[PDB]
RNA sequence: GACUGGAGUGCAGAAGAGGAGAGUGGAAUUCCACGUGUAGCGGUGAAAUGCGUAGAUAUGUGGAGGAACACCAGUGGCGAAGGCGACUCUCUGGUCUGUAACUGACGCUGAGGCGCGAAAGCGUGGGGAGCAAACAGGAUUAGAUACCCUGGUAGUCCACGCCGUAAACGAUGAGUGCUAAGUGUUAGGGGGUUUCCGCCCCUUAGUGCUGCAGCUAACGCAUUAAGCACUCCGCCUGGGGAG
């Protein structure tokens, strides 16, 4: 996933102007990454090693919507519409 | 006529000694078995320097002065044949290997005893 | 991405036939989603083995940048095809 | 002493036939780290420019 | 509610046989044709079976086919493990180093589930050069349903899907912290000196050797603990029957 790309999809969505640290960017990273990555495996089906670290993303924000839902949860129904989670 | 080239297969077995031009036309060849040996004796250095005596004072049909000595294999007899060679009244010009070595492609039979 | 290149044309070509043939990589490279930057030659230098009956060869190079990387694969693939390139490498920077 | 370590010269390329060869035997086999005075990084290094060039005939196998 | 040493993102760099796909190279085994070419070759502890004058063995030239990839290559790298070594490109994963920018405990384990998972093996269709279970012949032997020789089918290779076992082993569960050293080696960073080079020291994550305390029935482990402690899981309770 690009620099260029990455840079967009965090500042578009920061909390504010210094921030690329929060929840809400993480997992919409990850979501990038992860949506990337079910191509990347509906292409190479069985590139495991690859599947692998999808899992990881997948759990990763998995952990990080959890604690975001259970801090604030008008964050947590903002970003499931926002990203296309559930 | 005047140059020629031997190949000399030495194995843990027999050793062949093949004269032949330059350009790989056979004049003459000789081993052990066309020597007169029969069993593990055809391994040996004195089988070897003997089948490469016959194989030169052949090549003399023809005649030479030069060989250049290309040798094949594990087989022990090369020091004895290349020996001979040398003093049957031969320049040899240069010994050079032929060792048949793969890049670890096609794999070798199992040991012995398995 | 940054793309170097680099081929090898065989020894029987004239030189109106060779440069046609250099043109032609040239322009099939640039017409895709690439801007070749340079593109140059060493000589008619010798190679360590023959390929065929050949032992001298044309050394080539095209630096080169690109994303699509189409000019990199039509070029491969034609480049093989024609008999004319009996060698070519690509490399990523 | 290394020569790419000792020299500073970080970047190694496959089309330096002339100095290539100096880590070539006669026979075309690559040699290894203690008789070529080599460091692990240029001496990967190395080895992946000497095949790049081999395949491109730039230098032989044998 | 608040904070940052945990955890993670960002930022700047570094290595890598990490994985999938497509293509590509030459050695080298075999085979086909053609010259030269004459009576042996092969193999053994001796042989013999076998190939060979319908012409080999070898030698050169050219062509076909597939399998694995010397040197580099190293108690070296990466990976959760299995395992991964020829090259290029594409698509991808993870690791480490430095910063203190950002969030602010978001974490550790993990029953039950889900997937991966050497080699052998199974289904369908290709390929099949070598090696090769089974098998045939020859020896051996008291006998030899074997070692040994000559041949040789399944297989080995690929696509897809099953199988889900292993001396699957570091026979050593994952995590955190603490508790002497010496020395290689890998990937980094910091500083003193010096014309860079080069030497030195400090530090981070690995990987190995030898060793103090301490533990252990001992062998031995020893900052990569089998030490000192905490969390979590799995498992054991005499041998066999019996996995
Ligand atoms: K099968
Ligand atoms: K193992
Ligand atoms: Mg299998």
């Amino acid at each position: 996933l690009t620099q260029e790309r990455k840079n967009e999809i965090i500042a578009e969505y920061r909390v504010h102007d210094t921030d690329t640290g929060s929840p809400e960017v993480q997992i919409a990273v990850l979501t990038a990454e992860i949506n990337s990555l079910n191509e990347h495996v509906r292409v190479h089906k069985k590139d495991h090693h690859s599947y692998r670290g999808l899992m990881k993303m997948v759990g990763h924000r998995r952990n990080l919507l959890t604690y975001l839902r259970k801090k604030d949860v008008q964050r947590y129904r903002e970003l499931i519409k926002r990203l296309g989670l559930r | 006529i005047e140059s020629g080239i031997a190949h000399i297969r030495s194995t843990f077995n027999n050793t062949i000694v093949m004269i032949t031009d330059t350009h790989g036309n056979a004049l003459a060849w000789s081993s052990a078995g066309s020597l007169g040996f029969k069993g593990s004796r055809k391994s040996t250095p004195f089988a070897a320097q003997m089948a490469a005596e016959s194989a030169a004072k052949s090549a003399q049909e023809h005649g030479l002065k030069t060989l250049e000595v290309t040798v094949k294999g594990p087989g022990s007899g090369r020091e004895a044949a290349i020996r001979a060679l040398q003093a049957a009244g031969l320049e040899v010009t240069a010994i050079k290997d032929v060792t048949p070595v793969p890049h670890n492609g096609c794999r070798p039979p199992k040991r012995r005893r398995v | 991405r940054k793309y170097e290149i680099m081929y090898i044309i065989r020894p029987n070509i004239e030189e109106d036939e060779k440069k046609a043939v250099v043109e032609r990589f040239d322009g099939i490279l640039t017409e895709n989603g690439a801007e070749i930057i340079e593109s140059k030659e060493w000589g008619k230098r010798r190679l360590a083995y023959e390929i065929n009956d050949y032992r001298d060869g044309f050394y080539h190079i095209v630096k080169l940048n690109a994303d699509k990387a189409d000019s990199i694969n039509e070029f491969d693939r034609l480049a093989k095809i024609s008999d004319d390139i009996i060698r070519h490498m690509v490399i990523k920077e | 002493v290394c020569y790419f370590t000792s020299n500073g010269i970080t970047h190694i390329d496959y089309k330096d036939v002339e100095l290539l060869k100096k880590f070539v035997s006669e026979r075309g086999k690559i040699l290894p780290r203690r008789v070529t005075g080599t460091s692990a990084k240029y001496q990967r290094k190395l080895t992946v420019a000497i095949k790049r060039s081999r395949q491109m005939a730039l230098l032989p196998f044998v």
